[PDB]
């Protein structure tokens, strides 16, 4: 075994119900913007120090990468629309604190850059510092992300309202077949948004896998957007 | 050993 996993790995080809032309009217192919795109996820987890705080601690950090690429747009050379850089840097320890039938399993502390490698006026970025908490009980994982903004967001000094302040995660087995839930929700706003997903094995590495996306902060350029997405294909890895 | 844990998954070689 060479490389790890942090967040999942998947391929899937979708259609949104609306696309976000208006906050890319920059780029010039915007104006026949396709509401049909190819969405992919890469995440990869890499130990740097394990051992660092304890036997079952590691400083390490991870890379996730979401991209939207309009690849039945070839009158306008199947560009790009988004990708979403995240990059992190954590401490994270293997627990075994159980407590009502629930064991917490990670216990996860760092440093998280999010943004999306454009130029003015389309560029996207924020920090954070979060913790991410996962906790496992018999079919059911549960993961809590809170986190706190901190550095400049003049790119988008507003994403909270619609990302709010936590991202929470709901994984359940169902045999082989993997039920996932995924969402944030800012309570003093009423923005939000949902990622329902289903996936099952194809063999022992690929996995069959469905999602739905509904509501803000889909990507970065649409952090301010609201739009409902679904989306059929394939993964690697899912959340257990 | 353990099923979602990304952590644990890391300590291992
Ligand atoms: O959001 S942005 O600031 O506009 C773009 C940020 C892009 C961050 C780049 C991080 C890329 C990580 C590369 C992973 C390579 C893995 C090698 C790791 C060796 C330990
Ligand atoms: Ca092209
Ligand atoms: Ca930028």
């Amino acid at each position: 075994f060479t490389l790890y996993p942090y967040d999942t790995n998947y391929l899937i080809y979708t259609q949104t119900s609306d696309l976000n032309k208006e906050a890319i009217a920059s780029y010039d192919w915007a104006e026949n913007a396709r509401k049909d795109e190819v969405k992919f996820q890469l995440s990869l987890a890499f130990p740097l120090w394990r051992g660092i705080l304890g036997p079952n601690s590691v400083l390490g950090a991870s890379y996730t990468q979401k991209s939207w690429w309009q690849l039945s747009n070839s009158e306008e050379s199947s560009p790009f629309r988004e990708t979403n850089y995240e990059p992190q840097l954590f401490l994270g320890f293997a627990t075994d604190y159980r407590f009502a039938g629930w064991t917490l399993r990670d216990v996860e502390m760092g440093y998280n850059h999010d943004s999306n490698g454009r130029s003015d006026p389309t560029s996207r970025s924020w920090n954070r510092l979060y913790t991410r908490l996962m906790a496992e009980n018999g079919n059911w994982l549960v993961e809590v992300k809170p986190w706190y903004v901190v550095g400049n967001t003049d790119d988008n000094p507003d994403i909270t309202k619609y990302m709010g302040y936590y991202q929470l995660k709901i994984g359940y087995h169902l045999g082989d077949a993997v039920l996932s839930a995924k969402g944030q929700y800012n309570w003093n706003t009423g923005y939000g948004g949902a990622e329902l997903g289903l996936s099952y094995p194809i063999t022992k590495h690929v996995r069959l896998y469905t999602q739905v996306y509904s509501g803000y902060g889909e990507s970065l350029i649409d952090y301010n957007f609201n739009q409902t997405r679904v989306g059929v294909g394939v993964m690697l890895n899912d959340l257990f | 050993a353990v099923r979602g844990s990304i952590i644990a998954n890391m300590l291992q070689e």
